[PDB]
C-alpha cells in the first residue's frame, strides 16, 4: 500500500506536470501572438500612424 | 462550420489525453508488480 | 520482466503521442486571430449600419 | 527527485528483504534434509532388519 499511494503521488505530479507544460505553451504562443503584435507596432510606429 | 470543426477537434485531443492518461496507468499497474516479491528460489536451490 | 519491453515501447508512444498533441494543440490559436478580426469586421459594420 | 529517493530507499528495503528470502532458505533447506535424514532412516533400519 505504500508503493501504491507513492505511484497515485508520483501519477498525480505527473497530471500537474502536463497541466504545466500545457499551460506553458499556451503562454509560448501567447507571448509569439504579442511579440508579432509589437513587431507590427514598431514598423507602423510613425507619424500619422502611417 | 471551421469553429465546430475547431472544437471537434479539441475534444478528440481531450479523448487522446484521456487514452494516454489510461496507458500511463496500465503501465504503472504493469511495472509496479515486476520485482515485488517473486524472487521465491529456495525450490530452484534445493534443485540444483 | 520481459513486458517491460512492452512497456517501454508504450512510453516512446505516449512520448510521440505527447508530441503530437503539443504541435495539435498550437494550432488552435491561428483561428483565434481570424475569428477576432472578422468579428472586428461585424462590429465595424454594425457601426456603418 | 523525492519520488526517486523514495524508490531508492524501497529498493534498499527489497535488498534487505534479499535477507529475509535468505533465512527462509536456511528454513526450508532444514525441512529438507530433515525429510531426507526421515527417509534415509527408514531405509537404513529397513535395510538392517532385511
Amino acid at each position: 500500500e505504500d508503493i501504491d499511494i507513492k505511484r497515485k503521488e508520483i501519477i498525480n505530479k505527473e497530471g500537474e506536470i502536463r497541466d504545466l507544460i500545457s499551460e506553458i505553451d499556451a503562454k509560448a504562443n501567447a507571448i509569439n501572438h504579442e511579440m508579432r503584435s509589437i513587431q507590427r507596432q514598431a514598423e507602423s510606429k510613425t507619424k500619422s500612424l502611417t | 462550420s471551421r469553429l465546430k470543426e475547431i472544437d471537434g477537434r479539441l475534444k478528440s485531443t481531450k479523448n487522446e489525453m484521456r487514452k494516454t492518461n489510461f496507458r500511463m496507468t496500465e503501465l504503472k499497474m504493469n511495472v509496479g508488480k515486476v520485482v515485488d516479491t517473486g524472487i521465491l528460489n529456495s525450490k530452484i536451490n534445493e534443485r540444483k | 520482466d520481459q513486458m517491460r519491453q512492452e512497456l517501454e515501447q508504450l512510453e516512446k508512444a505516449n512520448e510521440k503521442l505527447r508530441e503530437v498533441n503539443n504541435s495539435l494543440v498550437v494550432s488552435l490559436q491561428d483561428v483565434k486571430n481570424e475569428e477576432r478580426d472578422i468579428q472586428h469586421e461585424r462590429e465595424s459594420e454594425l457601426r456603418t449600419i | 527527485k523525492n519520488d526517486d529517493i523514495n524508490r531508492e530507499a524501497h529498493q534498499l528495503n527489497e535488498i534487505r528483504k534479499k535477507y529475509t528470502m535468505r533465512k527462509s532458505t536456511i528454513e526450508t533447506l532444514r525441512e529438507k534434509l530433515d525429510q531426507l535424514k526421515r527417509e534415509a532412516r527408514k531405509d537404513v533400519s529397513q535395510k538392517i532388519k532385511d
